[PDB]
RNA sequence: AAUGGGUCAGCGACUUAUAUUCAGUGGCAAGCUUAACCGUAUAGGGUAGGCGUAGCGAAAGCGAGUCUUAAUAGGGCGUU
RNA sequence: ACCAAACCGAUGCAAACUCCGAAUACCCAGAAGUGCCGAGCAUGGGAGACACACGGCGGGUGCUAACGUCCGUCGUGAAAAGGGAAACAACCCAGACCGCCAGCUAAGGUCCCAAAGUUGUGGUUAAGUGGUAAACGAUGUGGGAAGGCUUAGACAGCUA
RNA sequence: GGGGCUCAAACCACACACCGAAGCUGCGGGUGUCACGUAAGUGACGCGGUAGAGGAGCGUUCUGUAAGCCUGUGAAGGUG
RNA sequence: UCCUAAAGAGUAACGGAGGAGUACGAAGGUGCGCUCAGACCGGUCGGAAAUCGGUCGCAGAGUAUAAAGGCAAAAGCGCGCUUGACUGCGAGACAGACACGUCGAGCAGGUACGAAAGUAGGUCUUAGUGAUCCGGUGGUUCUGUAUGGAAGGGCCAUCGCUCAACGGAUAAAAGGUACUCCGGGGAUAACAGGCUGAUACCGCCCAAGAGUUCAUAUCGACGGCGGUGUUUGGCACCUCGAUGUCGGCUCAUCACAUCCUGGGGCUGAAGCCGGUCCCAAGGGUAUGGCUGUUCGCCAUUUAAAGUGGUACGCGAGCUGG
RNA sequence: GCUUGACGAUCAUAGAGCGUUGGAACCACCUGAUCCCUUCCCGAACUCAGAAGUGAAACGACGCAUCGCCGAUGGUAGUGUGGGGUCUCCCCAUGUGAGAGUAGGUCAUCGUCAAGC
């Protein structure tokens, strides 16, 4: 019966978009529950943060059954 | 091969993107004529600011 | 149709001291500079001190190296 | 005779619905040219600001009221004069270093006040419409497609 | 906006002219920056502006230069 | 946590919706085991539905908790071990004014587990929180005011109480002022002006209807569309280095949406009177009893006692209830 | 060379639904629990001594296109920029451009490896 009190807006989203060079520790997707999945060299942190585990460029394939949007990094 | 554009309107209330298309094309004030190479990456600045210019060819 | 001034002439508001930082400009230079004070006194003496030449650590300490942990194994700070 | 959730088809609509899904914007890499001689970045010295306004657009709020108010994004005024909008921070054009009794234009204009066409061709409009306005109402007039009755003699007008 | 306008001085099209800004061009004017110039020297791009930053100056009174120089053949001051 | 929020982040409102101030020694790791809900149906105690036995199933279930987003390589239960809800760290990022915050291996201390590749630095994810200063506690190799010690201090680990005005003024915090004072403001209210017109007021459009028949002589439900700025608002644009109230008095001036007088149309207008609608602003348009009144209610008039604007006209004209 | 295995490329043009089959190899059962153990009670789970039996069920490829699923072209809605209007909305220039709908493919297309014919 009283409105107010929005939260503080967590800055989620795809950082470091899908052609960019990476180093092997970079947060690659901030994410609220694996809207994107883990490809070849990426890591899947505890809060479903995708992180590059090797160097290269990030690809963003769609692959497999279930229609998974993948994030894979290819050492190119 | 070579196109020549003239600036016929101002840059005053124009968008910051469009006047950067006119400065980057070589133009400085009204009725100034430059001779521009006809590469398509040069012609795209002529097209983003088509309304400010006159393109004699 | 918001403030102030009737007008003239005088007056009337970023200063000074002491610490400090940065810039410019100089003297000396791995050193530089003195404070009180002394002085037939803006000279000259007086180098107590201050800063510089080495850092790291809370510290003992060790030093071109500590901390930590049973661990000289893994990073931060410094270094011609 | 009352009715009856669900199911089949037809049919709508959501800011907190989405099987879908752009333009743009944003991120990245590589390239020519331009940059006023730099634009970008980094460290230092000095700030000022931390009450903005209105206009276009995209929305909340309000009454899709307010020169209301709260955001986004532009442009302007703030801090910008000159020409136009009669006069008119914020709209349109344009950004004033100084001089000229030189010439071309922009927005806007060209009968007189008032600088320039009483300009040409073709139409429309009789209300001073222009030069303020809604539901709705009328043989006001211009244009255009079509239809039914149409000299075996229609619509309003004569002697069974 | 007013006078006033009715085959328009209104509206709709199209054509051609013209006027109109501190815009643009012509012509004459500093250095603002920068590149060149063994530094005479021209070029090129600029030059609205509040808060504010930067850079350069003028004038007043005093001290040194000054026991100089000017001044009663006329100073400062005042008025042209 | 969603919306607003404009398909990258971000993004305001006393805008619209909900939540949190925790749980968990298993609800974690791992080993191992294992996959929903729905309708369909079988009546001697439940008969919509249980026990669940098995047929079409077509995530619609479940997740400790709000909502969003996620899932089966399960991201729910059973059970063993009984601990990785590890210690030292940490390349590199994300967020970011700062303080904070978020994500993340390999060697060892060393590990549960698996017989092993390997997974494990808590939980499907994002809330479940609190700086510093003072104290408390357990370590310590550090310091230990002549020296040896202690005291006190430092470092490391952890607790408190209470900062929910939740970046926390102090260990410790309620009012009155019509007796008031000062400094400011039209960054901001009251009067008046201005913008707007919900609201009020006045017109108009369709006409169910009543009007004894007959929508339109009068009246009109349901809805519609406008005008006037006429007041209740709304706004905070002017005015706070002052624009001094309501009413009466005195004087007015304009409007026409006309109260009287003048000219007309229609009538459910016989006449006398009226009703209603046009046209018309020339001149007229009370006096008193009550009340501070405007109004109002009353008494008696009049041809008629109109409605509005003018800073709700008028206080450098008056009064001052 | 085909049958069929064995993990995988690609993910409802590959999916579900309606016939014929294969016995030798493979595959599910089957005979039973003695020796491992599986049981919130069980050998249908699953562990297996197995190979007495069996090819329908079980699954497997192999049939058949109603349905799902893809889906043009053209238009339309939206929209960047520039300019208009009678401006709570649309139009013009220009760039771009869906969603839904509109004949119909299909019982998919691939790759390595092996026992057998």
């Amino acid at each position: 019966t009283r409105n107010g009190r929005d939260s503080e807006s967590k800055r989620l989203g795809v950082k470091l978009f899908g052609g960019q060079a990476v180093k092997a520790g970079n947060i690659l997707v901030r994410l609220r529950g694996t809207k994107f999945h883990a490809g070849y060299g990426v890591g899947l942190g505890k809060d479903h943060t995708l992180f590059a585990k090797v160097d290269g460029v990030v690809k963003f394939e769609t692959k497999g059954a279930f229609g998974r949007k993948y994030v894979s990094i290819v050492a190119a | 091969a070579t196109v020549k554009v003239t600036l016929v309107k101002s840059l005053n209330g124009r968008l910051a993107n469009h006047k950067a298309c006119v400065k980057g094309l070589g133009l400085r004030r009204i009725n100034h004529t430059v001779e521009v190479q006809d590469t398509p990456e040069n012609r795209g600045m002529i097209n983003k600011a088509y309304y400010l210019l006159r393109v004699e060819g």
